[PDB]
RNA sequence: CUGGUGACUAUAGCAAGGAGGUCACACCUGUUCCCAUGCCGAACACAGAAGUUAAGCUCCUUAGCGUCGAUGGUAGUCGAACUUACGUUCCGCUAGAGUAGAACGUUGCCAGG
RNA sequence: CUGGGGCGGUCGCCUCCUAAAAGGUAACGGAGGCGCUCAAAGGUUCCCUCAGAAUGGUUGGAAAUCAUUCAUAGAGUGUAAA
RNA sequence: UAUUGGAGGUAGAGCACUGUUUGGAUUCAGACAAACUCCGAAUGCCAAUUAAUUU
């Protein structure tokens, strides 16, 4: 669990990077939750639904975006709230992490996860999502609109790799 | 690499800028680490022949006053409607 | 015939006073839009920009930072 | 990932409050800095830019075990009697860059009721 | 977008003149201003 | 035939045409090239002259550098009109060459073949011209 | 966390077939099934899966000669 | 020497490289209390002192990038005198660019060592 | 009013260039605006900081929202320009 | 008139920004501008003198 994340600093990643520091060591900073559009013409009803989804998947009521463009040739301007998010920092974002690397494991219908090369650079996985997966609580009778979250679990890495080897507890590359 | 010259005095007027440069003369200056600045008149018909095939970044031994500082042309000054140099700046070499 | 006649009566803006030169309580300094010149010790800006003594004394103008610049009023006895 | 000095974010928070910054002689401002364990008072005259009091939490005379709050209300009552014995009054106080509670709100309240107007 | 006299609701009527658009407060204004007959803030209700 | 694709103002001054040219002084792309030693207006439909006149001339044997482009508006009030009710409309589209500018340039022929090609240029022009080679030393 | 913004929780039931890690949480709320004093297990949904037991990554001719002989 | 706080047209800055630590400064440990995040104790506030010099921070060499910069010479010009030329001549003032070069900061008050 | 008169265009106000580094300076010279708006888009006390570019991500309109990094100033400033 | 201090972006010149452009492989060279500016004069202008001369 948590504390086998204090075990896996010298389990691996103390011998294999070869950090002289104990501060100098991967850890997870936070995750996002950024669901989508919810097309804010017709779906005054969607991200109210969507809403409680990331609400249920989550402790937390999300704070819902409003986009900031304005995007002509769509139904986009300053102001019209077209987006959702939610972060999670401390203890319970660990709790979210573990719900999910042993309840979507299964549930996914995919071999090799998610993706193998997701580390953009820069520490972070941002994963797809099938919204049956995750939302273990949110069961296939409330709602209809299957959508796709994004899980951007940034860490304190340095390189691509180390997230690989960081991330290598409870994962499926 | 032998270019003899003499020192002009200083506050050049205008005029006799303009008098000896209707002779075979251009002005030039001398500066670089070892010596400093003098306002120095060398000759027109020598020091094409000395950068002739001394190269446009050679050795000139310039002969100024009674010494002789070796020196490399740092950059020309140039009439392209007349045909002539104006002005040429000497960089003494260590 | 055109499109192009049109202007308008102008404004006399710039400096008033002149540096070293002795000033009353209430004298305008300078005329601007914006702050070309910005208030140093004892003037104050108006509502429109406009820079204008606080106390009586002597103009000065001087380097403020890297290419701005103040005006200020002194109390020479 | 990348870490946000504290120290340049509150130094850039100060640039802008000393705008308003008036330690004339008559009528200094009174200083303040918190690093972790550490509050720090002064009294400056902005004309000249010269100290004229300065009290400490690392003082011998303030070394305590409390809570830092129930200490630095302890540095603004030192700090308060060497401005008394200067001839000084009326100051002007510059919370720093930092919000006005907690540490501050007590070193404030303790150098108010010390006679020191403010 | 009108006229407004703002008169006072205790000292008797009229002191301010302002104005307003009457497709964003279609009511009658409201607001504490100086009334000098009572020498006091007092509360002006548009005429 | 040459021209710029935008202009923000087409009615503009005209130029001053006193002093000496500041740019365009040496050949610096060619061997050889021509240069002005009297001021005027090219127009840009006597630089078409000029260079079909030594493009054809050469027989596509090197190639030609238009080191002038022409960059300002004219303008012309209606032929029998009477004197000023606003600014008249372009009428074509000028550069101003002063004495000391390069023209042309050429290279990958001979001197021989050059002091030809831009011989027959310059009696399309308007300048009084000469021909020049690369400096050096 | 502010006082009534955020959603209720709870330590979640994980007691599922799959080594039962019920160190989770979640807004799950239904009858306590399986309530063990050992790990906080109680009250959501869960007592089984098939989650952490078998992972997707970590769980003609031949008709031919069947159908005849060959 | 370290720290707090002002003054100076970056000669003061970016950049890369390397040292440093309980008198300090920081990460760091936590959310009961003060207060707090249009969601998150991340930030802000407070209560703390196990762990570390890895990071920030400070110190030390580097002239790659910026900033600074002559002299000489030119453009352009005030005045004069010739002239009607896309001008000449004389005198004074004199750029911009570009070179040689300067430079990896000076300095006041306070408190400690 | 007016390169005779007439047609067309013009009359009051604001910003720029012409305008010759103070200010002022004409033409039927060259370019654009105004005849309102806001109960906060005003006062004050706290806090905050940009557009864009890559990267990796269900949507993809190449271009919504999300995250990291380089961004000095290229955003924003109700409404023309300075 | 001499000295001293100021405000102000013109000539020239430069592409750092807004536009306009030629040829090579976002860069390496070359050009253009009344309404472009990283720069920037000579003069004129406003003042001080505890300076000379004349009205």
């Amino acid at each position: 669990l948590k504390e086998k994340f204090n075990t896996e600093v010298t389990e691996n990643l103390m011998k294999k990077f070869n950090y002289s520091s104990v501060m100098e060591v991967p850890k997870i900073d936070k995750i996002v939750v950024n669901m989508g559009v919810g097309d804010a013409v017709q779906n005054s009803k969607v991200l109210d639904n969507a809403v409680e989804e990331l609400e249920l998947i989550t402790g937390q009521k999300p704070l819902v975006t409003k986009a900031k463009k304005s995007i002509a040739t769509f139904r986009l301007r300053e102001g019209m709230p077209i987006g959702a998010k939610v972060t999670l920092r401390g203890e319970r974002m660990y709790e979210f992490l573990d719900k999910l690397i042993s309840v979507s494991l299964p549930r996914v219908r995919d071999f090799q996860g998610v993706s193998k090369k997701a580390f953009d650079g820069r520490g972070n996985y941002t994963l797809g999502v099938k919204e049956q997966l995750i939302f273990p609580e949110i069961d296939y009778d409330k709602v209809s609109k299957v959508r796709g979250m994004d899980i951007v679990i940034v860490t304190t890495a340095n390189t691509d790799e180390e997230a690989r080897e960081l991330l290598a507890n409870f994962g499926m590359p | 690499a032998s270019l003899k010259s003499i020192i002009r005095q200083g506050k050049q007027t205008r005029s006799d800028l303009k008098q000896l440069r209707k002779s075979g003369k251009v002005p030039a200056v001398v500066y670089g680490y070892g010596t400093k600045n003098v306002s120095v008149k060398v000759d027109e018909v020598e020091f094409i022949k000395v950068i002739r095939e001394v190269g446009r970044n050679g050795v000139i031994e310039l002969g100024v006053g009674s010494k002789t500082i070796k020196v490399m042309v740092a950059d020309y000054q140039f009439d392209p409607l007349k045909n002539q140099i104006t002005h040429i700046d000497f960089l003494a070499i260590n | 015939s055109t499109k192009n006649g049109r202007d308008s009566e102008s404004k006399r803006l710039g400096a008033k006073r002149a540096d070293g030169q002795f000033v009353t309580g209430g004298s305008i300094l300078y005329r601007q839009r914006g702050t070309k010149i910005y208030p140093g010790e004892n003037v104050g800006r108006g509502g429109d920009d406009t820079l204008f003594a606080k106390i009586d004394g002597v103009v000065k103008f001087e380097r403020k930072g890297r290419d701005k610049k103040q005006v200020s009023v002194y109390a020479v006895a | 990932i990348s870490k946000i000095d504290k120290n340049k974010v509150r130094l850039k928070r100060h640039a802008r409050v000393r705008t308003n910054l008036s330690g004339t002689a008559e009528k200094p401002r009174l200083n303040v800095y918190r690093s972790n364990k550490h509050i720090y008072a002064q009294i400056i005259d902005d004309n000249k830019g010269v100290t004229l009091a300065q009290a400490s939490s690392k003082d011998s005379d303030i070394a305590t075990t409390a809570t830092k709050v129930e200490l630095a209300t302890k540095v603004g009552e030192a700090i308060a009697k060497k401005a008394a014995d200067k001839g000084i009054k009326e100051i002007v106080f510059d919370r720093g860059g930092y919000l006005y509670h907690g540490r501050v709100k007590a070193l404030a309240e303790a150098a108010r009721e010390s006679g020191l107007e403010f | 977008r009108v006229n407004v006299t703002l008169a006072c609701t205790e000292c008797g009527d009229r002191n301010y003149i302002t104005t307003k658009n009457k497709r964003n407060n279609p009511e009658r204004i409201e607001m504490k201003k100086y009334c000098p007959r009572l020498n006091k803030y007092t509360l002006h209700r548009e005429t | 035939m040459l021209l710029p694709k935008r202009v923000k103002y087409r009615r503009q001054h005209r130029p001053k045409t006193t002093g000496r040219s500041k740019g365009g002084n040496y050949v610096t792309f060619g061997e050889f090239g021509l240069q002005a030693t009297t001021t005027s207006w090219i127009t840009s439909r006597q630089i078409e002259s000029a260079r079909i006149a030594m493009t054809r001339y050469m027989k596509r044997g090197g190639k030609v550098w238009i080191k002038i482009f022409p960059h300002t508006p004219y303008t012309k009030k209606p032929l029998e009109v009477r004197m000023g009710a606003g600014k008249g409309a372009v009428e074509g589209w000028i550069a101003v060459v002063k004495p000391g500018r390069i023209l042309f340039e050429v290279a990958g022929v001979s001197e021989e073949v050059a002091r030809e090609a831009l011989r027959l240029a310059s009696h399309k022009l308007p300048v009084k011209t000469k021909f020049v080679k690369r400096e050096e030393l | 966390m502010k006082q009534g913004i955020h959603p209720e929780y709870h330590q979640v039931i994980f007691l599922d077939t799959t080594t039962n890690f019920k160190f989770l949480s979640g807004s799950t709320k239904t009858s306590s099934e399986m309530m063990e004093w050992e790990d906080g297990k109680e009250y959501p949904v869960i007592r089984l899966d098939i989650s952490s037991d078998s992972h997707p990554f970590y769980t003609r001719v031949e008709r031919f000669n069947k159908k005849f002989g060959l």
